[PDB]
């Protein structure tokens, strides 16, 4: 328990990075692996990100000056829903990249 | 208090910016050529380009070879990895001395990484299988996964987990109203204890009462953690250990 | 007469003053009589010598004020004495105007008594009475110094305001939308200065001799040496041996009021023959009954339960807007570290997408409420909001308190 | 160490219900008639809510002389009859004309009035309103307020759904020690330290 101190701050998992592949011949073949690793796409989450970047930029360029500002979002009926919309779609913007 | 064992009086080589070594500087008296040449070796490690260079230090006893080795090890700094080794230690009977020698050559090199990880925490509300109440034929609906509803202070969110991390959840003996700690990328589970709302349920309990974790449910941070390349080689060689069977 | 009179009617203290002056004239609202039979006036309670046996009789009950004779005599004493208050005087008051403050849940019949006494007896030309929460959106009409506290961090009037007014009588949580209070979401907290004073008299009656006969001394100790726990009850309980205050009792032959002595402060080297009462647990135990009522054995829900229930009755659009603008008034908010504790414990129950901000003014908040209550008269909406005398003489006595000054019309 | 073999009966032993037990000593027997008849004829319980309201209103009052007059007003606020909840629950004038003449002698030093009166119906109402001498219970007994007005003023302002949100904290009843949570024997009262028990046995223990 004295060496079960906080390690996960300064530890890498090293199983997520596909480096324990000496256990990969237990449940994966060769053409399963080549046919499974030929097929990994960028440019689809980039498509879903780019279709939301227009709706992000039309609110950011027009109402983005006083939308995310806490002075105008203190007491406003119309600006606060645009602020929660922009901060709502920023998380969906970074989440698809995650 | 301060332990001194034939060392700790040397804080490096103590060279100038021009290169000329002083007579009395940094726990060293005399030995200009080995200190200044040793600083040329220090800059040679600071080049980050050279490889295969071998420089032996030959001399009699009480002359300052191992002290010069601690002088270059202190002059490099903690950011440069230093691997102390004795030639008598390379003899092994599990594997050959070749594997320990080339393995030590993989122990000298370092490689710093940066990565982000997700942090989830909160009070456990429900541990229950999913329904989505149309049967679809495929199931009298489930294969046994568990939605874990983590109640944090600033937010309440429900998340679906793998059966392995759910098996470690069954290992931690948690229940309704226990504060847990769950990592997304790694899958490790730590329990903090029973929440402070259930402290008045029983008068004496072995489970300590911890407060609710402040902040959101989902948290992110970046680490500049350094890890040697040989540690990645052992991570690529043999399984280390997990929480499952 | 252009500048009106601003009178704030309270149970402990009635704050009156003209609209020109910056600070009100503090005068108590009670009638104290000694055991010997000598009765003193409310402002002359502080002048007497013996504070041992004092019977407090006040016209303000827990709900409202029922007797207008003693309250009207207090009004005659505060308004009719030019020598008692420096600079203030009033000959008749037929051309003057009055801005009064009553409770939000007051009875209609006692409000008929109020409008008949003020309108008919004092001969005011125009009067506009309203609770203190309606003057809170008029804070932005003038520039003032007010401390803002972010709980998540480690015309001239505004529409969205959340008013949490603690008082000597009780604590009211009044949400205000478009300058109008929403009476369906108003919650009442029964914790006040009487429960802290009586609770301190009970705890001091158990640790020491029974101090229940003396209320002014325990009121002064509660006003001087009390503080709220900044982090929690547990961390403040582990530091109760390091943080302790020593209070020496005022001897009736020498000193009328006692003094607070800190063991870290060596500024009082004078020895006295009086005994000292140690206060360790009662410093942070007494203000903790707001958030945690289990310490005082009461079955009250708590303050943030009435805040969350007060937000539950509001529509979903007005919920994240009122939590960003919170103004706290009253005398119970003058205790240190109560605003950051209330903003922290409120932050530990609100959702992540909503950000809570609590704005507490500097100094005494009752004088702040009198100041913004005086700044309401300088607004141009007061000229349209005031009710003339001939309109009150034309309509019935129940119409002016039922329609314009009544909570039943806004429901 | 741990015995792997355990002797056990079929009828007496149950695996679930486990029980272990061992001048003149005498068990405490209450000689009260209403206690025995109260026992034989029978989240917080309602009587404890009435005890918390009675103790809350006795702790709410300022003066000793106003202590017995308060549970009549609290019994008017709750709705239950006064004599029953006052007999079952054990707890723990203002105006005079000569005194008003003494206040007239108090503010008589400096005043600027202008007296002018004319007999009208509103002035008869002024003399009725100014001289009232009525308690708040007398205003609550009057039919001038509506029943929906009393329900909105009193019964509707209190919170209905949320009873408890914050975590509950049990401390000691003497000094509030949370490091030692130990409820007593005859009363079940939480006592932390040894001086708290030695001071607890004398004054604050009623069921002993
Ligand atoms: N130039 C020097 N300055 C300071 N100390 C020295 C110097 N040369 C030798 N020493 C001291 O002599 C001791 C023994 O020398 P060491 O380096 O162990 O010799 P070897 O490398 O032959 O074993 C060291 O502890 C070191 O402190
Ligand atoms: N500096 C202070 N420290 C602690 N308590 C205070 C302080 N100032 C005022 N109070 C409390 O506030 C109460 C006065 O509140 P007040 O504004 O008179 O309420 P109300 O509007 O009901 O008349 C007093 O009972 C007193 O106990
Ligand atoms: F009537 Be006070 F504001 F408590
Ligand atoms: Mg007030
Ligand atoms: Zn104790
Ligand atoms: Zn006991």
């Amino acid at each position: 328990k004295l060496f079960k101190k906080n390690n996960q701050v300064n530890r890498v998992d090293l199983d997520f990075l596909n480096l324990v592949f000496t256990l990969n011949d237990k449940d994966l073949t060769s053409y399963h692996a080549e046919e499974i690793s030929k097929l990994t796409c960028v440019k689809n989450f980039v498509e879903e990100v780019n279709k939301l970047r227009e709706t992000n930029k039309q609110l950011q360029e027009e109402f983005g000056e006083a939308s995310f500002l806490n002075f105008q979002d203190a007491n406003q009926y119309f600006k606060y829903s645009n602020k929660q919309k922009l901060e709502g779609t920023v998380d969906m913007l970074n989440f698809l990249k995650m | 208090v301060t332990r001194t064992a034939a060392h700790t009086h040397i804080k490096g080589l103590g060279l100038d910016e021009s290169g000329v070594a002083k007579r009395v500087e940094g726990g060293f008296v005399g030995q200009i050529e080995a200190r200044e040449a040793c600083g040329v070796i220090v800059d040679l490690i600071k080049a980050k380009k050279m490889s295969g260079r071998a420089i032996l230090l030959a001399g009699g006893p009480s002359t300052g070879k191992t002290a010069l080795a601690l002088a270059i090890s202190q002059e490099l700094g903690p950011k440069v990895p230093f691997c102390p080794l004795v030639g008598s230690e390379l003899y092994s009977v599990e594997v050959k001395k070749t594997e320990t020698l080339m393995e030590n050559f993989r122990r000298a090199i370092g490689l710093r990484i940066k990565e982000t990880k997700e942090v989830y925490e909160g009070e456990v509300t429900e541990l229950t299988p999913e329904d989505a109440e149309n049967p679809l034929g495929g199931y009298g609906k489930t294969i046994s996964h568990v939605i874990v509803g983590l109640k944090s202070a600033k937010g309440t969110k429900t998340l679906r987990l793998d059966p392995t991390i759910y098996e470690s959840i069954q290992r931690e003996k948690v229940s309704i109203g226990d504060v847990i700690y769950i990592e997304a990328n790694t899958g490790a589970v730590k329990r903090v204890g029973r929440s402070d709302a259930y402290a008045t349920e029983f008068d004496l309990e072995t489970e300590e009462y911890v407060p609710l974790p402040k902040g959101e449910v989902h948290k992110k941070k970046e680490i500049v953690q350094d890890v040697t390349l040989h540690d990645l080689d052992v991570a690529n060689a043999r399984p280390q250990g997990g929480q499952d069977v | 007469e252009t500048p009106p009179i601003v009178i704030d009617n309270g149970s402990y203290e009635i704050k009156f003053g003209p609209s020109t002056n910056k600070k009100p004239f503090r005068a108590l609202n009670a009638l104290a009589k000694d055991k010997f039979g000598t009765s003193y006036l409310s402002n002359h309670i502080k002048n007497i010598k013996d504070i041992s046996s004092i019977t407090f009789r006040r016209p303000h009950e827990l709900g409202q004020l029922t007797l207008w004779e003693l309250e009207s005599c207090i009004w005659d004493y505060c308004l009719f004495n030019p020598s008692e208050f420096d600079g203030f005087d009033l000959k008749e008051g037929k051309g003057h105007h009055l801005v009064a403050s009553e409770s939000c849940m007051t009875l209609p019949e006692l409000s008929k008594h109020a409008d008949q006494v003020i309108f008919e007896e004092y001969e005011f030309d125009s009067l506009f009475k309203s609770p203190v929460a309606v003057f809170v959106p008029f804070t932005k009409s003038y520039k003032g110094e007010m401390r803002t506290i972010s709980g998540k961090d480690e015309s001239d009037y505004h529409d969205f305001q959340l008013v949490i007014d603690s008082g000597f009588n009780c604590t009211w949580i009044i949400p205000v939308l478009k300058g109008i209070p929403y009476y369906k979401a108003v919650k009442k907290l029964d914790i006040g200065g009487r429960f802290l004073t009586g609770l301190l008299k009970e705890t001091l009656s158990f640790r020491h001799y029974n101090m229940m006969d003396e209320t002014i001394l325990v009121n002064n100790i509660k006003e001087q040496c009390l503080f709220v726990s900044p982090v929690s009850y547990f961390d403040s309980f582990k530091t109760k041996d390091k943080h302790a205050l020593e209070y020496v009792l005022p001897d009736f032959q020498t000193s009328f009021l006692g003094y607070v002595r800190n063991p870290r402060k060596e500024n009082v080297p004078l020895p006295e023959d009086a005994q000292i009462i140690t206060l360790t647990d009662e410093l942070f135990t007494i203000p903790e009954t707001f958030f945690h009522p289990e310490i005082s054995q009461i079955t009250k829900p708590g303050i943030v339960e009435a805040i969350l229930e007060s937000l539950s009755m509001l529509p979903e659009i007005v919920r994240p807007l009122m939590v960003g603008n919170i103004v706290c008034t009253g005398g119970n908010f003058n205790l240190p570290n109560f605003a950051q504790r209330l903003a922290a414990e409120l932050q530990r129950q609100l959702p992540t997408d909503w950000t809570c901000h609590v704005s507490v003014p500097e100094g005494d908040c009752a004088l702040f409420g009198w100041e913004v209550m005086s700044q309401f008269a300088k607004t141009d909406s007061y000229r349209k909001a005031r009710v003339t005398r001939e309109e009150y003489y034309e309509h019935g006595p129940d119409w002016c308190t039922k329609h314009r000054f009544g909570y039943q019309n806004w429901i | 160490m741990k015995a792997l073999v355990e002797e056990i009966d079929k009828k007496t032993y149950n695996p679930d219900i486990y029980f272990t037990s061992l001048s003149r000593p005498v068990k405490r027997i209450n000689y009260s008639l209403a206690d025995l008849e109260a026992r034989l004829y029978t989240r917080y319980t309602q009587q404890e809510i009435l005890q918390s309201d009675r103790r809350f209103m006795e702790l709410n009052t300022e003066n000793f002389s106003d202590l017995p007059n308060v549970p009549t007003l609290l019994s008017d606020l709750t709705g239950v009859p006064r004599d029953r909840i006052e007999s079952t629950t054990k707890p723990i004038w203002v105006l005079k004309p000569e005194t008003l003449r003494e206040i007239q002698l108090s503010y008589k030093s400096t005043k600027l009035p202008k007296p002018k009166r004319k007999n009208t119906n509103r002035i008869v109402a002024l003399k009725k309103v100014l001289s009232s001498k009525r308690n708040l219970h007398s205003f609550l007994d009057s039919a001038l307020l509506n029943l929906m007005d009393k329900n909105v003023i009193y019964h509707n302002v209190y919170n209905k759904r949320y009873f408890k949100v914050l975590p509950l904290i049990t401390t000691c009843s003497i000094c509030g020690g949370y490091d030692s949570i130990s409820s007593c024997v005859n009363c079940g009262n939480k006592i932390c330290s040894v001086s708290c028990f030695k001071l607890h046995n004398e004054t604050r223990c009623r069921n002993r």
